[PDB]
């Protein structure tokens, strides 16, 4: 059914969008997490210093 | 041909039951062996 | 039998768990995949264990494009549905009548090979474990059994040694006599339980023998070989595999070498308590071709109590 | 060159025995990291 | 006859409602009882 | 010319560096690979920059099985050899006669397409940059030029704008007249240098235009399009690409979206100051196929002074 | 359905213009992480 | 045919030289334009 | 030459050995490094405590 | 004639000694002057 065709097309589009979002966000998320963790580290070492 | 196939299957099941009983009593015979030696 | 009770033997593990310590623990056979794949898991309740999973696999032939899978479990009940792209439904239900007695039913439904139905009843005793399963069971007008029925029995002969057999009855169509085969299984556990040996004289003259050793709390290793047979003269096609697994508070590593020449490793970094990143690479030195695939295990929840527990 | 049907099983059994000995040898223990 | 009709009928019941069975079971057992839409979606609601 | 000197214009970058800010910085075109690949680099001296590299690429068609490559450089001299599996030698030498004047020669040698020889002389002035290169240069008995010769000139019209042309002379065999083509190049830099625009009206009616913007010290983004042309009616085959790059003290991330539908990302984690791990995954939504490859950059040294400097 | 030869260039130019506007828009700035 | 090809190449090079001189003097003419307006 | 054949075979064997060693050691090396880094972390937090 | 002979001769010289040229240059310039075997190998000697 044309409604069925629209449904499956929309589902495929959502799948593509989610896959692309994950592929382009996960590694950036790891990078941001690592940078903020290192910032917290440095802050902790400073707090140790004073 | 079904005759030989059926006979072979039946004998396989009978041997399976025999070994199943063997395993059921295996600790018993092992205990007896340990007592012997 | 009074005099027989003095032995006080321990119940051996179920037949399927014979190679668990090696096949499903220190090897990539189950964990391996290919290409990218993201796994999102949602937790809703813990005391009643309820969960909602998702999957987005691309580039893996075995894996589907998408797979929704909801898992529920309680003290004596366990269920799991698995919707798959192309509306391929997979389901499993495990119900425990008694603490030691559990009946399991698995059903995979699709357009190809419609409705493969498996039902099995598992019994565990003080010293022996018996389980019987029936694949695609049915009845026929002629009244003879149809489908495949398998019964396995495993008895611990001694505390460190358990022997058992696996009976197989198969009948494809029912018109021809249903072929039946028997396989012998053996499981040896060290007195200290440091290392575990398992042997499986499968039917058709195929031997699946493996060894397991716990080097330390973090490192356990095991090997497994195979000796499949054939006929046009006899053809024997076997492989020996050596695998080791390293587990740590932050990551789990699994490596394996194959007699076929292929080498594979599997790393899982728990970057966050929830999020876990998986890497899976393999090489094939015989043909000089490599299989590789990364992944994700995003692990969100949906309840304030669950999130509080997750954060501690 | 013989490559008999028995050759495959003999090779696999030799590999299995060697792997078992290795795993149960002190060498495996030395592999496990001190930390 | 009846038992073979039940075979197919129950196989269809599985095919068409196994996952809904699990979802309903979870949503009923859960004390929060999240809405269906949020429950299905892979997003945290808390 | 005295009155012309008042402008005091800045020297624009060389022609090849026209798209450096985008093509070679905020895109994966150069950094992308496939399958596993390990890169071991050895440092021997710094003031005279000397280095010894190795490569072990498997599963990448573009990459070779092995590649040894030694790089030397000094204040005014730079050389680099590159042995490749199958004894495919690649070499490059850069010699600076003057601070602003440098002559570069590149030579790739193999069994297929033997001895492709490229020599070029680069000149940089206060306001203009000119470089001339000759591909597979040679002479013929008839005395006419043989091989391909390219001359490019780029003059900064204004401090924020530079225009230049690229001349191309090619002659395959020498018997037929050597086809020659001209391309126009434009480079615009914001007064604040926050964003840079580059335009290239390549020959054969192909337009390569790109934009570059520095969002912040960590984030810079850029896009690039292409409008290649053809004839049997005219055929135009172009693609628009959007890419962004995130750089941090511990890792560098690059992402890119393609008008063809493929999506790619490139992450490089500097787990250690020496060791760096690279991940490179791409998707092709048009065909639903994925390219993926991890890597390594093991970064050992060979001198106590170098190691002390490396550790700080 | 037309898919003229000019259609490809028109689409690519539209994409280029949209991308340029986006990159130079405040939205790009908001994308860049605060930290 | 070589006649037309050679003529076209020569004219291309001549036009290239013309535009090269144009670029060489471009800052000059731009300065003049700025003075004009 | 037979010497050439032996040379190339030995080189191929060395390449295979090195590739396998890297593939099976690098991820384990990262795991060991992460575990020891976390151990140092915990030690540092304890030293902070006392 | 001579200049075309030099073309091929120098191309062969490149093919057969370009990398050795770089290696010798580095080993001479380096103050440590590491042995050839260690220099080639991808292992730290310090």
């Amino acid at each position: 059914s044309f409604v069925r065709n629209a449904f499956t097309k929309s589902g495929n589009l959502a799948w593509t969008l989610t896959t692309t979002a994950l592929l382009l966000g996960v590694p950036l998320s790891l990078s941001i997490l690592a940078e903020q963790q290192l910032i917290e580290m440095e802050k902790t070492f400073d707090l140790q210093s004073d | 041909e079904k005759r030989a196939h059926q006979e072979q299957t039946e004998k396989t099941l009978k041997q399976a039951a025999y070994v199943a009983a063997f395993l059921w009593v295996s600790p018993m015979i092992w205990h007896l062996v340990k007592k012997q030696w | 039998h009074s005099h027989r009770q003095s032995l006080e033997l321990v119940n051996p593990g179920t037949v399927e768990n014979l190679n668990k310590e090696v096949s499903r623990d220190v090897f990539l056979s189950q964990y391996f995949f290919t290409g990218l794949r993201a796994d999102l898991n949602k937790a809703f309740s813990m005391n009643p264990a309820f969960q909602t999973s998702h999957t987005f696999s691309i580039g893996s032939q075995a894996l589907p494009k998408y797979a929704f899978s909801a898992l529920f479990a309680n003290d004596n009940l366990f269920a799991q549905g698995n919707i798959d792209n192309d509306l391929s439904v997979s389901g499993r239900l495990n119900y425990g009548w008694d603490k030691k007695n559990i009946s399991k039913v698995n059903l995979q439904i699709s357009d190809g090979q419609p409705t493969m139905c498996q039902l099995e009843q598992d019994y565990q005793a003080s010293d022996f474990s018996v389980n019987v399963k029936t694949l695609n069971p049915s009845f026929s007008e002629k009244g003879e059994f149809t489908g495949v029925a398998v019964a396995s029995f495993l008895q611990s002969v001694t505390p460190q040694l358990a022997l058992g057999l696996e009976t197989l009855y198969s009948r494809t169509d029912g018109s021809a006599p249903g072929d039946a085969g028997v396989s012998y299984l053996t499981r040896y556990v060290s007195k200290k339980q440091d290392w575990i040996f398992s042997g499986q004289l499968q039917a058709n003259g195929a031997l699946i023998a493996s060894l397991w050793r716990k080097v330390a709390q973090n490192v356990e290793a095991g090997i497994e070989t195979t000796l499949q047979a054939g006929m046009v003269q006899p053809t024997v096609e076997g492989s020996t595999t050596i695998g080791a697994k390293y587990e740590y508070r932050q990551s789990v590593y699994r490596g394996t070498l194959d007699s076929n020449g292929k080498v594979a490793c599997f790393l899982e970094r728990k970057v966050l308590p929830t999020l876990s990143v998986l890497f899976c690479g393999e090489i094939d030195h015989f043909k000089n071709d490599t299989k590789i695939g990364c992944g994700l295990q995003f692990e969100t929840a949906g309840n304030q109590e669950l999130l509080m527990l997750q954060q501690g | 060159f013989k490559e008999s049907p028995l050759y495959t099983i003999a090779l696999n059994g030799a590999f299995f025995v060697a792997g078992v000995a290795f795993i149960q040898s002190p060498l495996m223990d030395m592999l496990a990291p001190q930390l | 006859e009846r038992i073979s009709k039940i075979l197919t009928l129950t196989h269809n019941v599985a095919h068409y409602g196994w996952i809904p069975f699990v979802l309903y079971l979870g949503w009923a057992h859960t004390s929060n009882r999240p809405n269906f839409l949020n429950l299905l979606s892979p997003l945290p609601s808390v």
